[PDB]
RNA sequence: GUUAAUGUAGCUUAAAUUAUCAAAGCAAGGCACUGAAAAUGCCUAGAUGAGCCUCACAGCUCCAUUAACACCA
RNA sequence: GUUAAUGUAGCUUAAAUUAUCAAAGCAAGGCACUGAAAAUGCCUAGAUGAGCCUCACAGCUCCAUUAACACCA
RNA sequence: GUUAAUGUAGCUUAAAUUAUCAAAGCAAGGCACUGAAAAUGCCUAGAUGAGCCUCACAGCUCCAUUAACACCA
RNA sequence: AAAAGUAGU
RNA sequence: ACCUCGGAGCAGAACCCAACCUCCGAGCAGUACAUGCUAAGACUUCACCAGUCAAAGCGAACCUCAAUUGAUCCAAUAACUUGACCAACGGAACAAGUUACCCUAGGGAUAACAGCGCAAUCCUAUUCUAGAGUCCAUAUCAACAAUAGGGUUUACGACCUCGAUGUUGGAUCAGGACAUCCCGAUGGUGCAGCCGCUAUUAAAGGUUCGUUUGUUCAACGAUUAAAGUCCUACGUGAUCUGAGUUCAGACCGGAGUAAUCCAGGUCGGUUUCUAUCUACUUUAUUCCUCCCUGUACGAAAGGACAAGAGAAAUAAGG
RNA sequence: GUACCCUAACCGUGCAAAGGUAGCAUAAUCACUUGUUCCUUAAAUAGGGACCUGUAUGAAUGGCUCCACGAGGGUUCAGCUG
RNA sequence: CCGAGCCUGGUGAUAGCUGGUUGUCCAAGAUAGAAUCUUAGUUCAACUUUAAAUUUGCCCACAGAACCAAAUCCCCUUGUAAAUUUAACUGUUAGUCCAAAGAGGAACAGCUCUUUGGACACUAGGAAAAAACCUUGUAGAGAGAGUAAAAAAUUUAACACCCAUAGUAGGCCUAAAAGCAGCCACCAAUUAAGAAAGCGUUCAAGCUCAACACCCACUACCUAAAAAAUCCCAAACAUAUA
């Protein structure tokens, strides 16, 4: 018999790809997820599939920071207006502290 | 599952009644260890098989000196049942180079510096 | 109404999903009702085990047949049977899925009071039929009072002070002294060395 | 030697809870008299007992019985 | 034990969604009376429970009733 | 996956624009009631959006329904 | 064209 | 029954993780019409194939979702492109039954018999005191349950054997256990006596002949002191049987277009072996009759034990 | 579903090309199954004669009787024989 | 030897199938998975071997990794010496048990399936023999020595002695219910005996128990059965020093 079908998908390998303090480069995928786990913070973008890529070369840092959702994010601004007034929500975020500067100025011409 | 154990750090603080059972004083702790393997590395997990090959303890009942520093103690904490630790308690000084050619370990762990086999 | 109610077989919103048999519902000390709620004399469970509906009838008969409803009351402390048990039909080969929900059990851990009884009575009185029913229970059980039970725990915190056997099980498992966690459970770090499977050995610290 | 399934006013069926009717047989009803048909009443330990809530009403105690079986390959 | 089918007016039959026409049963009328026939009416919890939208209605959720299969030594 | 033919009073056909009739359907019309056969009346969105003028009537738009074929990796 | 029955002296 | 993809649990906290394990789903719909072009760096379904994300730039404005799918070769197309419930979903371009007439290669990697493991079903004993027993739990029976045991059944597992461990009943010869059917001894009785019911002990001795069926069984007839429960490769086929079952022939009913098939029946159907090795080859119960006597007992029908006498039957040895 | 044994002479309704007719029947005929009864036996899962749910009989897939015949397969009286 | 003769040829047919594979010696060496007319096989990955080039590799500490337990990941120090890439390949890709967390089944199996770790298919000592449990592994000679693991412990159930009058046939309803079918109150005499706790009665009666008195004094260890089938199975032993 065994009426239960379809239980045969594999694990998706969604996790952190770069732990805290790792030297990430511009474009590496920091973390991969569905159903938001780590939110993108400083110098971290987000994809279509909620993957977290780095945009600036540097060191990846993980913090806890205050959540303020976008006002056209209706699914969350309803969730904000049910808290009592002392409350905040505090999602965790992924940053990249940059390591190279933007550049130096070089003498090309004593002209 | 069976896995690597953390041991609580409660048990690696000696009682005031523990300093009378052995010969040590908590101020001025010793410099080096004598580490000797008394148990086999077989029927033990692979992590204990790797630690033993670092501490120079591949061979049973051969002593070894390792520093009494917490990076060595961490390796020694996870293999502390295969090994026997006594402090290397030097009665005389550290060996000078003219002196160093004739020393003995003297189990009771006393690195004596003059080893001539005439009786007292 | 001072009588044990009609606890029933197979509850009314039934369990269409067949739960896996987890045996962690039987191991170790209880976390649910281990202490009294407005009674005096009770049945202690000194072992894990399941309780069929044929086990509740032996309790609902021999208590209520031999308790006077003018002077004594009784309440259950166990819940209803809620955990479904699967039985494949007789004579079937292995494989082919999971069988139908046949009957229901309730899991009782060790150290849990199962039936509470009080009133204008004494413990030397109701030992006459609480010891009757605690032998028909499908685990090691014994009838306790409010005052007799706490005598036992006064000794159990005395056996952890009295003994000059210089090693306890708590000392060796936690410290991993002979490499003994190769042979020990994670759950016998946190139970103690007392429970072992379903069974409770009270005769050891 | 095994299980599941039945046990009814006298007979039958049922009502899948709260108990209906055709009969056997009671006497009104109407015809000269009777039959037939119609009006009722009766008569149900619901096969057996402690009911847990209350019980054909559900688990049993129980006394019969129909089936399936204990063959094999 | 497993597969597939099907649960309809008291009866059976269908309608590819809105449930007809044929009994039975109900009052009338023709006949002295009843039938047959002619004029009407009523009758399906469409077996089971929520609805994603509207469901005998289509997926199921359920209990009865039937088919064919329970083999090889 | 490509042609070709066709949609109508509820069902069959067609007349070269100007749309004919038999069923079905509603009536009386007649006898102690059912059916033909006559008949008046009644129901032709001529399948679709415009028209180049006046389109069953014609070059497109498709809504479909059926023929003749051709598709395997 | 279609009509079947009427309890026992 | 399933075959591919997805969510969730087992897999509790990086990643991963089976199952004919538990549950939900999917084989699309919707809006754009830049769903344009390029290009650093990474993720990855444990390989590959595939899938994923994306900074900057050129160019214009100023995607939701969980899966929602299909390689190559070939087709059709001028070209851009488009083709599979290729769903057995990494896809053979296009192919079903049947075989007891069967063959070959293997397999104890894999079933039947037998062993073994396990004991759910079976069997037994105790614990408990519900209830039967007019009263009265314990003379006998026993509910719900509990704790042990046994290894007789139906199973289940697939561990030894498929370069063969021959298979049911029966004959022959039996060995053993005791959970005793008889014979012996004893305690209780709801045991007056006779018969019995139950329990402890005892396994030296014994445990019938027939009709039917292949029958173990079972029904029956006639007895018996009684006509035991089981194990021993369901003891024993290099001791026998071949009736059934388990080949080739054949009807019959059914299934199927047929070939053929059926835990359906029925007639018929080859049972080989000259012994190398181990092992081995001469050591008493029971019934009935008489008697007690028609006593003991009972009110009477009924009716003993014990002692004693004697007869037979089997067994063993002549 | 009825008179009424709770069974169809009949009534009502569907599908079909036709609804298995005559015979025979617990068979060499799925099962129940050792059907039930009379005979045979001290005793009959055997055999013979009937009764019929054969719900899977049945008419040249031939049906049913019957004379002979059979190294066919069952039953049997009597004799006889280790 | 006919479900299609026989001989020769194709023919050394093909065989994911079985069998077999021949000198000496040393060295490294155990199986994550995915596809598959595939699960008796193969291709890739993994693991393994060799030859090379380079620089880090294991071990890890603070900090750090989500909302709706054991642990792991990342990781400097440090202990150590390996790792990665490059080049060439074959083989293994039909597993066993033990511990632990689980799933299926009977919370059955020397059962099946995953994970973590061992061990086994590697030698040796022990647990009686013994794959998988424990000790222990890098090799030879020795008629030297210290050790490692390493031999099961249990044997139970005595019990108070005496004495018992009485408002009572305690009110209700009951054929009758007198302490004892059931309700209600639980009053009371002498010192001391309950409006009565168990038998025994249709009911009454009869027995005890709880009571005075009696003394030495309640004397109070609170425990726990066994069954197979050829023939029990070391012999035995309580007493000279860790
Ligand atoms: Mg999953
Ligand atoms: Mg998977
Ligand atoms: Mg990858
Ligand atoms: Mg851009
Ligand atoms: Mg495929
Ligand atoms: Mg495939
Ligand atoms: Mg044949
Ligand atoms: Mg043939
Ligand atoms: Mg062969
Ligand atoms: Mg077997
Ligand atoms: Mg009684
Ligand atoms: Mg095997
Ligand atoms: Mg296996
Ligand atoms: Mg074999
Ligand atoms: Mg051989
Ligand atoms: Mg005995
Ligand atoms: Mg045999
Ligand atoms: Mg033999
Ligand atoms: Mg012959
Ligand atoms: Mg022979
Ligand atoms: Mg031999
Ligand atoms: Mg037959
Ligand atoms: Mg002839
Ligand atoms: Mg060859
Ligand atoms: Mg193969
Ligand atoms: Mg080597
Ligand atoms: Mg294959
Ligand atoms: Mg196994
Ligand atoms: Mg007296």
């Amino acid at each position: 018999s065994s009426k239960n079908l379809g239980g045969k998908s594999s694990g998706r390998r969604q996790g952190i790809k770069k732990m805290e303090g790792h030297y990430v480069h511009a474009g590496n995928i920091i973390a991969t997820q569905r159903h938001f786990r780590w939110h993108p913070g400083a110098h971290v973008g987000v994809g279509k599939n909620k993957c977290l890529y780095a945009l600036e070369e540097g060191i990846v840092r993980y913090t806890k920071e205050v959540y303020v959702p976008h006002p056209r994010n209706t699914e969350a601004v309803d969730l904000i207006t049910r808290l009592p007034k002392g409350a905040v929500l505090y999602k965790t975020f992924v940053h990249v502290v940059p390591a190279k500067p933007e550049g130096t100025f070089k003498l090309v011409a004593m002209l | 599952k069976f896995t690597r154990s953390r041991i609580p750090e409660k048990v690696f603080q000696a009682s005031p009644e523990d300093h009378e059972k052995y010969g040590g004083d908590p101020q001025n702790p010793h410099k080096l260890h004598i580490v000797t393997r008394i148990k086999s590395t077989r029927r033990r997990p692979y992590w204990e098989k790797d630690i033993i090959k670092m501490l120079g303890l591949e061979k049973a009942h051969t002593p070894q000196v390792h520093k009494n520093i917490p990076s060595v103690n961490a390796k020694l904490k996870v293999v502390k049942h295969l090994i026997r630790i006594k402090p290397l308690k030097l009665p005389q000084g550290l060996p000078a180079e003219e002196n160093m050619s004739n020393t003995c370990l003297k189990s009771t762990g006393e690195l004596v510096v003059q080893w001539h086999l005439k009786p007292v | 109404k001072p009588k044990l109610r009609f606890i029933e077989r197979a509850p009314l919103v039934p369990k269409v999903r067949r739960e896996p048999k987890n045996l962690s519902d039987i191991r170790g000390p209880s976390t649910e009702a281990t202490e009294f709620t407005e009674g005096n004399f009770a049945i202690l469970a000194l072992g894990g085990g399941y309780l069929h509906w044929g086990h509740f009838e032996m309790m609902r008969l021999t208590i209520n047949r031999s308790m006077d409803p003018k002077n004594m009351f009784a309440i259950w402390r166990v819940p209803a049977p809620f955990k479904p048990i699967t039985r494949k039909s007789v004579g079937h080969r292995m494989g082919g899925g999971k069988g139908a929900i046949d009957h229901y059990v309730t899991p009782v851990k060790a150290g849990r009071l199962v039936v509470e009884m009080g009133g204008r009575c004494e413990f030397e009185e109701v030992q006459g039929f609480l010891d009757q029913v605690a032998h028909k229970l499908p685990f090691a059980a014994k009838a306790v009072s409010r005052g007799t039970l706490e005598k036992m725990r006064k000794d159990q915190e005395e056996r952890e002070r009295n003994n000059q056997n210089p090693w306890t099980f708590e000392r060796i498992a936690t410290a991993n002294m002979l490499g003994i966690r190769k042979v020990l459970s994670p759950y016998d770090l946190t139970h103690k060395g007392k429970y072992w499977g379903k069974f409770y050995m009270p005769k050891r610290v």
